[PDB]
This record gives C-alpha cells, structure tokens and sequence, in this order.
C-alpha cells in the first residue's frame, strides 16, 4: 500500500501551518553565529537571549522570502521553483 | 490644605496624566510644554489600547481556552483591515501565519 | 536594586473593565508595553516637528491633533479625534 | 572551521513548507545558504558596533533590537 | 519603401532615452489637478510651482513603474505587456 | 467634468518608450490612469492637511515637498 | 586682531554657523566644543567629492557650465554613491540609457 | 525686505580649487545646497539618538564618529573618519 505523489505534502502543508514551534536546530545555529561574529572582534561573549531574537528574525524573514518566490514561480505557469525566481524577487523588491 | 484629588479622576480616564506630562518634557521634544495635551495623548491612547485588547479577548474565546497568548494576539491583529494597515512593518514573537493556500495545486 | 516602571496595572483594568472573566500571560504584558511605547513615541515626534516647522516654540492640543489626524488611517482616526475632544470638555468643567 | 553545513536540507524543507510549495528543486539550497549569510553579516556588523561604542565586552539582547530597528524590521516582544 | 515592424519602436527608444523634457502637456494636467483638489475644500487658490513638482513626481513613478512592468514581463518569455504583470509587480513590492 | 481624459492615449506611449518597451496590449490606459488618480488622491490630501493647518487659504510648494518627503519621494530642487 | 575659527582648522567650510545651528536646533542639551569641526570636515570632504566626479562628467560634452542632467550622471555612474541616494528624485535628471539584448533585432 | 541665510559662497569657493576653469548655473546651485541639508539633519539626529541613549545629557566628538561610521557605507568611511580626525587634532594643537 503506497500512496500517490502530492497528498502527504498538502498533508505536511496543512500540519505545518498550524504551529508556532522553531524549527531550526539550536545548537548549530548558535555555533554559526558565534563564529560569524569572530571576524570584527575578539573573544567576544554573547548572551543568552540574543540569539533567540537574531534566530526569530531570520526564520521570519526566510519564510517572507519563500513566499514571494513561490508567488513568482506560479505566476509563469509551473508548479516548481528555481534560483530564476529568487533572484527574480529579489531584484524586483530593491534588496 | 484640602484633601489631594489625583488629575487623572477629573477627566475621568483609567491611563496615568502626570506620568505621560513628565516624559513629554523631560524627552526634550519642545522648549515648552502646554496643558492639554497629555489629557489628549491619554484619552488617544487609551481608547486604542481598548479597542485592540477587546479584538483579541473577543478572538480568543473560539478555542475554548480562558487566558491570552500571542497567537490570539496575531489572528486578531491580521483579520483586521485598518490594523493590518498600521501595524504593516511589524513581527511579533511566536505568531504564526494565517492559513492559506493557492487555487492551483489543490487537487 | 532600581525601580523600573511599567504599564501592566493600567492595562489589566482597561482588560478587566471591557471582559470581566479573563486572564492574560506575561508575553502579551511585553508586548502590549511595547507597542504603547512606539505609538507614543511617534505621536510625539510628529507632533514635535511640526510645531516646530511653523517657527513657534509651545505644544498645544492643536498640534497632536494635527498629528493624529496625519497618522492614524481612515475611520479609527476620526472616532479617536471626538473621543480626546469629549475628555478635554470634562477638564474645562471642572 | 566549516559552520555553514550545519543548516541541513531537511531543515531547509521544513522552513520552505510554510508559504505553500509544492514541489522543490535541487539547487535552492545552495542559493539560500548564500543568501542567508549576508543578512546575518548586516546584523551582526551593527550590533557589533554599538556594543563597543558602549565600552562593554558582551551583546545584550536589546542593541540587538535597535540593531534590527534601524533597518526597518521592528521586533516586538524583548523589550 | 516601407520599414519593417520594430525599427521605429528602436529609433523612438533611443532619441527619448537621450533627453530631458516634460512630456504631458501642461494645461489638462493643471485642470486635473484643481479638481481634484476642489473635491476636497472650496475656494481653493494654487501658486505656480507646485504643479510642477507635482508633475516632476508623477512622470518619476511612472517611468520607475513602466521600467519593474517591462521586467517583469520579458521574465516569462514574452515581448508584450499585459494587465497582469502591472497588478502583479504591484503586489511584489507592496502597495 | 471627465477632466481625467484629457490625459490622452500617445503620452502613455511616450512613458512607455522612454521607460524601454517594444510592444504595448490595448488595455494598459485604463490600469495606468486609475493608478495615477490612486496616487494624486494620497498625495494631494496629505498637501492639503498641512495648508489647512497654517490658517491660510494659498497652496505652497513647500508644503508639497513636505508631504512628499513624509510620505517618502525626497525631492531636489525646490527649496 | 580677531581671527575666524575656520581658518585656524584651515576649512573652507563656516564653523560657528554649524555650531549656532546644532544648539538652537534643540538635538540636545549639551554641546562640545570641538562638536562643529569634524561635521564641518565631513561636509566639506563630500561635496568636494561630488564635485569632482560633476566636473569631469561635464568636461566631457565639450562644454563648460554644469547643468543637472551631468550631475544626474556623475551620481548614477558611481557604486558606493548610488547606495548613499538611491532614495532621492533629481529634477531634469533623465534616465541611464540601457537596452535589453533580447530585444535587439537578428 | 528679510534676510535668507544659505550655503552659496562656500561651495564655488571648493569648486575654485579643484577645477579653476569651470562655472556653475543656478538650478546645480540650488540642488547642491539643497544636498547638504539632508546630510547634516541625518547626522544630527542619528547623534542626538545615540547621546539619549546611554542616560547621559552631552554631545562630543565620539558620538558624531560614531554616526559617521555607522551612516556612511562602502569606503569613504576610512577617509572621512581619517579628515575628521586630522582636523580636530590640528584644531587642538591651536
């Protein structure tokens, strides 16, 4: 017994839509962040509420972006989204 | 000396007067400060405030809960056309999305 | 320590005087603080620069109604001008 | 010191299914690693900056704040 | 003699891209203009220069908006402009 | 009172050729000017408000440049 | 003798007009003495750095005044100035010239 | 009638160093004094911002060097940085 392609990500769709949990992983970003900011300082010491907020921004924006491009990509009639579209949106929005 | 009578039970307001009058000459803003208006501010304020706070108390009652967490907050805040308005350029912590989906991919 | 102010009391009788049985966490406490800081600020700001565009140095109720007129968008500016007009007639009763 | 492979293609997945995709390529995560790092970059660069100019040796989490302000993406919630 | 399709439109494209004038005439846009800003009080006197400057800003938006549209267009392997990537360049940058 | 025909059809083309076009539909003017009447509206009222504060009855192009800057198209050139 | 505060910071730009305007402006409380120069020192840099790019666009067209239509080139052909206005509107300004190459005819 | 103050010398004082043998017309003139005043009133304010925010009541060289560097992207920060620098030491010395 074996599904068909297209039903279980509508039904990833409508389950994901419907939380406000993170999803990115924690420590990975925390690393990331903090060996980012290596490069204007030194031993720098972060705390321990900035990289939920830095964390926050970031998913909110990725997932802004995402819906641009998926809008932009529908619109040439398909059904599939390539790096024509992002850099696309990006042009067209003034970044 | 009479019995003190707080500012704000003259004008019949519930926000605080003094402490709005003081920020506002205090925040160098202008050299001088006049009478009305931090009456005019806390009557503005306070009438907004109560209109978003009833618009989320109103929207949280559908999922049968009793307190207010930011996800009611989001949902009431979006569903209004004059507050979307406003608040256009804002994110707030734990909100979510509204569910949508387009009139293509569906089956 | 040091004292830091707040407004938590007034926002929770604004709450308890429109629905009578309802609670509230602390998360939406920060948020509505927040959000009554910003509105202030760019009330007041706006209200600052244009008193002093016109080369006169006083803020007066003209000025911030100007500038809520200027701000808010459509209907809801319109019910807040009347609601600050009715408050300052109460003053000038008494 | 490689930390940019930490954000993996499942993770890219999941954050992608949240505007309405459908079905996904096989060279956007490539670009959105690339597009990723230069808002961190803008970030950090300010925040950097008015912390030293502060005189401290630590990042509190409000001049990330009004690092984020100063951009045009307002952060209601730590403060 | 006659000129194929598309020379003229070339020709026409590049002596306006080489110069700076205004465009519109000047007499309807001024009759527009108090009108439209009759609508709104009575007894309304206007001074010389800000037609102008309202005419400088409109002709920028335009240009600027025509500019996003031909984009947006020559995006979906075309050469035409339609309705339907104003209204959709429109919604991108957010109006 | 049909003021907002007097636009008429070739200046569109002019816009249009000097924005960079080779081939124009035959519904695009009606879109172009209720775009423009979208935007004089906005612009005019916020121009309006400032002269009706003033208490004075003549219409500057100093309170157009002001309302044009807090709205945002900073302008050059007129003082 | 009086001498002016500009010419002993050797600037061509004014010093105490800066300063009359940064305390009646009411910005702040407080100013320093030495606030004014290095705005002074600022402004002066970057017009002479506008200036320059102005002039050797203009020197081009076999001309010798300066007209907004040079000073719209001069702005436009630069990176680094480009960012600092790309938000601004030039009055008799024009556009770049720039053509699409799948327009071209073959 | 009244006197109008603006930048009208200055600027053809600058321009009679670095090319000798160019003029300048009316509108460039008008646009070019006009320039200035957007970058003063951004650096003002951003310094004004910036001295509120540490509880303290004074305006000095380091917040204004701070504005520059934070306001001004690409290169000409390192050299506008480095002028201001200059000039105030020189300043100084008297």
């Amino acid at each position: 017994h074996r599904y068909r392609p297209g039903t279980v990500a509508l039904r990833e769709i409508r389950r994901y839509q419907k939380s406000t949990e993170l999803l990115i992983r924690k420590l990975p970003f925390q690393r990331l962040v903090r060996e980012i900011a290596q490069d204007f300082k030194t031993d720098l010491r972060f705390q321990s509420s900035a990289v939920m907020a830095l964390q926050e921004a970031s998913e909110a924006y990725l997932v802004a972006l995402f819906e641009d491009t998926n809008l932009c990509a529908i619109h040439a009639k398909r059904v599939t989204i390539m790096p024509k579209d992002i850099q696309l949106a990006r042009r067209i929005r003034g970044e | 000396r009479a019995k003190a009578k707080t500012r704000s039970s003259r004008a019949g307001l519930q926000f605080p007067v003094g402490r709005v009058h003081r920020l506002l000459r205090k925040g160098n803003y202008a050299e001088r400060v006049g009478a009305g208006a931090p009456v005019y501010l806390a009557a503005v304020l306070e009438y907004l405030t109560a209109e978003i706070l009833e618009l989320a108390g109103n929207a949280a009652r559908d999922n049968k809960k009793t307190r207010i967490i930011p996800r009611h907050l989001q949902l009431a805040v979006r569903n209004d056309e004059e507050l979307n308005k406003l608040l256009g350029r804002v994110t707030i912590a734990q909100g979510g999305v509204l569910p949508n989906i387009q009139s293509v991919l569906l089956p | 320590k040091t004292r830091k102010e707040s407004y938590a009391i007034y926002v929770y009788k604004v709450l308890k005087q429109v629905h009578p049985d309802t609670g509230i966490s602390s998360k939406a406490m920060s948020i509505m603080n927040s959000f009554v800081n910003d509105v202030f600020e760019r009330i007041a700001g706006e209200a600052s620069r244009l008193a002093h565009y016109n080369k006169r140095s006083t803020i007066t109720s003209r000025e911030i109604q100007t500038a809520v007129r200027l701000l808010l968008p459509g209907e809801l500016a319109k019910h807040a001008v009347s609601e600050g007009t009715k408050a300052v007639t109460k003053y000038t009763s008494a | 010191r490689d930390n940019i492979q930490g954000i993996t293609k499942p993770a890219i997945r999941r954050l992608a299914r949240r505007g309405g995709v459908k079905r996904i390529s096989g060279l956007i995560y490539e670009e959105t690693r690339g597009v990723l790092k230069v808002f961190l970059e803008n970030v950090i660069r300010d925040a950097v900056t008015y912390t030293e100019h502060a005189k401290r040796k630590t990042v509190t989490a409000m001049d990330v704040v009004y690092a984020l302000k100063r951009q045009g993406r307002t952060l209601y919630g730590f403060g």
